């Protein structure tokens, strides 16, 4: 077949409760296998696979190195934050409802992904008999979805942009 | 109220294909990218510039070493066996789709390695080249790799159209179809 | 202008006195490094900060990532100490390392015994004067005659005896040059020993 | 125009 | 070696439009090394860095201006094609370990002096007072003082040897050598240095001490069509020996 060569490596910033809690995840990739490892939470690489011994023992030894690396859970990833907090983190867009012919809730175009679909029929929320294709990502910074009812009539739509709950219902 | 957050730096060298990426994800979507021959900073909203910067030169530099560095691992290998995740296509429109509405397609390409794929976008059986748009290859929670493409249309109930993904770990060029 | 923002410019401590330095910085910097450059002698390797402090003998360094800024701390200053200080640090958003504007610290010795003095001292048949023995509030002036040379005040080291002293040289070729004129262009203490 | 920080990639070798 | 970098020569004196090579042996297992000119406002000017032998970055004029390289297993060079005024200056070279770091080691940095006429260099004429008799019953101490005068450019290192031994204890040489004729340009100049010792020590006549001065002048490669003797680099001392009562 077709040989090829990768050298792949995904350095994550997590943040659980904004700001307060951080951790960073630097992870190297060889074509399909992660072979090293950098855990803010261990503060030193790690092997995964024997491929990634090298390095880590390398690094390792580098303390100065790696102070810088455990000390850029501030340098890098909160630096970031504060500024993605301006325009990313409170980016919000209001959801377009639409509902057709079983029993089709459109839940398009919103942002983010935090979204709650409830189906009533004569005013109780009809907790059976749901198909829904989950949340879909259009990869332009909005999603969609459909939440179905089977049965032979309003769902509501709950969202972080909508300051009161969207409702529609059909004849 | 609790604001839970993940943010992405992305970066690889890719061969023989003599390539390189680089790129920032915020919960699951492109912030931006770096054209890595042309040096520039390609925003994923148009909107995100207002806001921040990145030196570009900066990503070059770092695929400058991966591609070093990824001479380094191939010698380290013993062997290095061909391998590959096929992907797995989905198609449909990013909005409920009108007739005579203007729209988009999307061809969803995902879970697949290695970076590089065929695309072609198939209006009644023939290849579409105009009002086509791709994304760079996006990073997921493992090591596999995720790809977006878009066609812009107007919808008709004579008009058919079908994403054709072709990719190294595929028997068969998958095609993937959609119609009114 | 592409600098950081160090300070203070200059400084001047007693023996057994301290003081801080600072540099403010723009942005976010990865890491923090200082220097020392002795007189004639290299760039001395003192810190590297990436968080935090770090305390090394008499000196001790601090780095606050957020607040932009690092601070260099001496305490119970010595002779040794004397030089030019430097902050290094590479911003988070760069690839690039830049330099503070530097600060230039002088260590002014304890004289415990002042002995104000001068002697002349012939060639091993030229002749030279020595001001010597005064405290460091004096402060020795240059030769104004094209003809008469004074070199600025220096402080030497007998660690064996635990003994500090200024001193400072002057020299001519001309006739009407004497040692009690040598020094007339200074200030120099009232009680000044002048022998022979 | 707020600069986004970055991690640097590192050689590999011994 | 290290943890050490070193850099030669310590001193260098170019006539305007020659070469000037200046040689940096980073620390013992260091690839990173970065060039680095500095001014006389305290300045960093990056020149170029290397990873081993690779160049990862320059600027326009060491593009233009310089040529270096630094190869496998020997020292890393930097030299300046053609010299002009423009280029005197502190070089410094500075070694890491890990391209993604600070934590640069610098050398002792090379000194580089462009002048327009080499005929204006000039050895220096060294000369060793003896103590005082005065200073000994007042201080019961001994002050021997080194003159160094009439050389040029101001490119000289001063040393104490006591009994074939390099002494540092008890021993003041002046910040900045100062010039001989401040007004004119291109003036030569004169530097002291004092050596204190105890009286009881000075006394003893099998003690003997020298001051030695290194100066950094000309090469051999370098012509020489004056009467007077060629301005190398070379060691000047003066001496003397101990003295009872
Ligand atoms: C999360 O942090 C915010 C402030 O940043 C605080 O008000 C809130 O109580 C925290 N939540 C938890 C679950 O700790
Ligand atoms: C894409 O097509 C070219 C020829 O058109 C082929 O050589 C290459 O292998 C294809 N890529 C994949 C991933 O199949």
């Amino acid at each position: 077949s077709r040989p090829w060569f990768l050298e792949y490596c995904k350095s994550e910033c997590h943040f659980y409760n904004g700001t307060q809690r951080v951790r960073l995840l630097v992870r190297y990739f060889y074509n399909l296998e992660e072979n090293l490892r950098f855990d803010s939470d261990v503060g030193e690489f790690r092997a995964v696979t024997e491929l990634g011994r090298p390095d880590a023992e390398n690094w390792n030894s580098q303390p100065e190195f790696l102070e810088q690396k455990r000390a850029e859970v501030d340098t890098v990833c909160r630096h970031n934050y504060e500024i993605f907090d301006n325009f990313l983190v409170p980016r919000r867009v209001e959801p377009t409802v639409t509902v057709y012919p079983l029993l089709v809730c459109s839940v398009s175009d919103f942002y983010p992904g935090n979204i709650e679909v409830r189906w009533f029929r004569n005013g109780k929320e009809e907790k059976t008999g749901i198909v829904s294709t989950g949340l879909v990502r259009n990869g332009d910074w909005t999603f969609q979805t459909l939440v179905m009812l089977e049965t032979v009539y309003t769902c509501q739509v709950e969202h972080p942009s909508l300051t009161d709950p969207v409702t529609v219902e059909w004849k | 109220i609790k604001e839970e957050h993940t943010i992405i730096q992305a970066e690889f060298y890719l061969l023989p294909d003599k390539r390189g990426e680089f790129m920032f994800d915020f919960d699951g979507d492109e912030i931006f990218h770096v054209d890595i021959e042309k040096s520039e900073t390609i925003w994923r909203l148009e909107e995100f510039a207002k806001f921040a910067s990145f030196e570009a030169q900066g990503a070059l530099a770092n695929i400058a070493v991966d591609k070093a560095n990824l001479d380094v691992m191939k010698e380290r290998s013993n062997n290095t066996p061909d391998a590959n995740v096929a992907p797995e296509v989905t198609v449909l429109s990013r909005s409920p789709v009108n007739l005579g509405e203007p729209n988009i397609l999307i061809c969803f390409i995902d879970k697949f390695s290695p970076p590089v794929v065929n695309v072609t976008w198939l209006r009644n059986g023939r290849p579409v080249t105009e009002g086509v748009s791709e994304t760079v290859f996006l990073p997921r929670d493992d090591h596999l790799f995720r790809k977006f493409h878009y066609l812009t249309f107007l919808p008709s109930t004579d008009d058919f159209y079908d994403c054709e993904v072709d990719h190294w770990g595929l028997e068969e060029p998958l095609r993937k179809h959609w119609e009114f | 202008g592409d600098q950081v923002e160090q300070s203070p410019s200059a400084l001047s401590l007693h023996e057994g006195t301290g003081s801080a330095l600072r540099c403010n910085f723009t942005t976010t910097m990865r890491a923090v490094q200082w220097f020392r450059k002795n007189s004639r002698g290299s760039l001395i390797n003192l810190f590297y900060l990436a968080s935090g402090t770090k305390e090394n003998g008499r000196l001790k360094s601090a780095f606050d990532s957020k607040e932009r800024y690092s601070t260099l701390h001496i305490r119970d200053a010595q002779l040794e100490d004397s030089g030019t200080y430097f902050c290094a640090a590479e911003a988070s958003n760069t690839n690039k390392v830049v330099f503070g504007t530097g600060t230039r610290l002088q260590v002014l010795p304890n004289i415990q015994n002042p002995d104000p003095a001068v002697y002349q001292l012939r060639d091993s048949d030229k002749s030279v004067c020595l001001f010597t023995d005064f405290d460091s509030q004096t402060n020795v002036s240059q030769s104004k005659d094209s003809d008469v040379y004074i070199t600025d005040k220096c402080v030497l080291d007998m660690r064996s005896m635990d003994f500090k002293s200024n001193s400072a040289v002057a020299w001519s070729n001309k006739s009407d040059f004497a040692c009690a004129n040598a020094f007339n262009n200074s200030i120099i203490p009232e009680d000044t020993f002048f022998p022979s | 125009a707020d600069g986004l920080a970055y991690f640097r990639s590192s050689f590999k070798g011994g | 070696s290290g943890g050490k970098v070193i850099q030669t020569p310590r001193y260098l004196v170019k006539g305007q439009g020659q070469k000037a090579k200046m040689r940096c042996i980073p620390e013992k297992g260091h690839p990173v090394v970065f060039w680095y000119q500095q001014n006389k406002n305290n300045e960093f000017k990056f020149l170029i860095n290397f990873q081993n032998q690779e160049v990862l970055q320059q600027i326009d004029m060491t593009e233009k201006r310089f040529s270096a390289e630094c190869p496998s297993n020997s020292p890393c060079s930097l030299e300046i094609q053609s010299s002009e005024a423009g280029d005197s200056a502190l070089y410094l070279c500075a070694s890491s370990l890990n391209n993604a770091n600070s934590d640069y080691t610098f050398g002792s940095g090379t000194r580089l002096l462009v002048i327009e006429d080499l005929k204006n260099v000039f050895p220096p004429e060294v000369a060793v007072f003896e103590p005082s008799e005065a200073e000994i019953s007042h201080t019961q101490k001994a002050t021997l003082v080194c003159l160094a005068t009439g050389f040029y450019p101001d490119h000289v290192e001063l040393s104490w040897w006591v009994n074939g031994k390099e002494v540092h204890s008890g021993v003041c040489t002046d910040p900045q050598p100062l010039k001989e004729q401040p007004a004119l340009n291109d003036s030569r100049y004169a530097l002291s240095s004092r050596l204190r010792v105890s009286a009881t020590f000075w006394q003893n006549p099998r003690n003997h001490f020298r001051c030695q001065v290194q100066f950094y002048g000309l090469s051999e490669n370098d012509e020489w069509t004056q009467d007077r003797a060629k301005p190398v680099t070379q060691i000047v001392s003066a001496e003397a020996w101990g003295r009872a009562d």
